[PDB]
């Protein structure tokens, strides 16, 4: 039975400099914390940020971190930079078939 | 490590499409196919370790996806049949990362991605 991953929120509206916390909930415990996070910008391929729940991929800056085990995982961007507005996906690869969350769009807050 | 895919295709409903991905080691690492529709996120279709020559599929696509590989050309292929409007998507080939050459341990997550291939079903 495939593991379903559900992200929240669907959209996160924030200002540059703010902390972004994104959640990924699995329907079943994720084997060995084999959980990754990706960033994707429009018309570009995804980029790996985090693997093994908490390990940063090569070249990924210190402001990205991942945490969690079992069924609840979190990607945090400690202080959002303008280049960080994008869509973020989680993925489990502990069990067949590999499955992805539906994506959380991190976007700039509308003008007051 | 670069993955370069074939160009966009527009297909008739009920036809089949075959997309390629050229890698630039090839035989020893898992290559997967992942798709993405307009505005379902990313969706995993299957994967192949070319050295073993056989594929593993998501049950969702079993019976109509074929994943193959060619060692001499360093090319992976995904063929999807009986196309429906819901199959309109960008199809990506992805390869797992390694910590390394052969000093690297594979890490499962997709470090390398092709540029994607848009398949539109009329």
């Amino acid at each position: 039975m495939e593991i379903v991953l559900t992200q929240s929120p669907g959209t996160l509206s924030l200002s540059p400099g703010e902390r972004a916390t994104l959640s990924c909930r699995a329907s079943q415990s994720v084997s060995s914390s084999y959980l990754a996070w990706y960033q994707q910008k429009p018309g570009q391929a995804p980029r790996l940020l985090i693997y093994g729940a908490s390990s940063r991929a090569t070249g990924i800056p210190d402001r990205f971190s991942g945490s969690g085990s079992g069924t609840d995982f979190t990607l945090t961007i400690s202080r959002l930079e303008p280049e960080d507005f994008a869509v973020y996906y989680c993925q489990q690869y502990g069990s067949s078939p590999s499955t992805f969350g539906q994506g959380t769009k991190v976007e700039i807050k509308r003008l007051v | 490590v670069q993955l370069v895919q074939s160009g966009a295709e527009v297909k008739k409903p009920g036809s089949s499409v075959k997309v390629s991905c050229k890698a630039s080691t090839f035989s020893s690492y898992a290559i997967s196919w992942v798709r993405q529709a307009p505005g379902q996120g990313l969706e995993w279709m299957g994967g192949i370790i070319p050295i073993f020559g056989t594929a593993n599929y998501a049950q969702k696509f079993q019976g109509r996806v074929t994943i193959t590989a060619d060692k001499s050309t360093s090319t992976a292929y995904m063929e999807l049949s009986s196309l429906r409007s819901e199959d309109t998507a960008v199809y990506y080939c992805a390869r797992e990362g390694t910590t390394g050459g052969w000093l690297g341990k594979p890490i499962g997550a997709f470090q390398h991605w092709g540029q994607g291939t848009l398949v539109t079903v009329s």
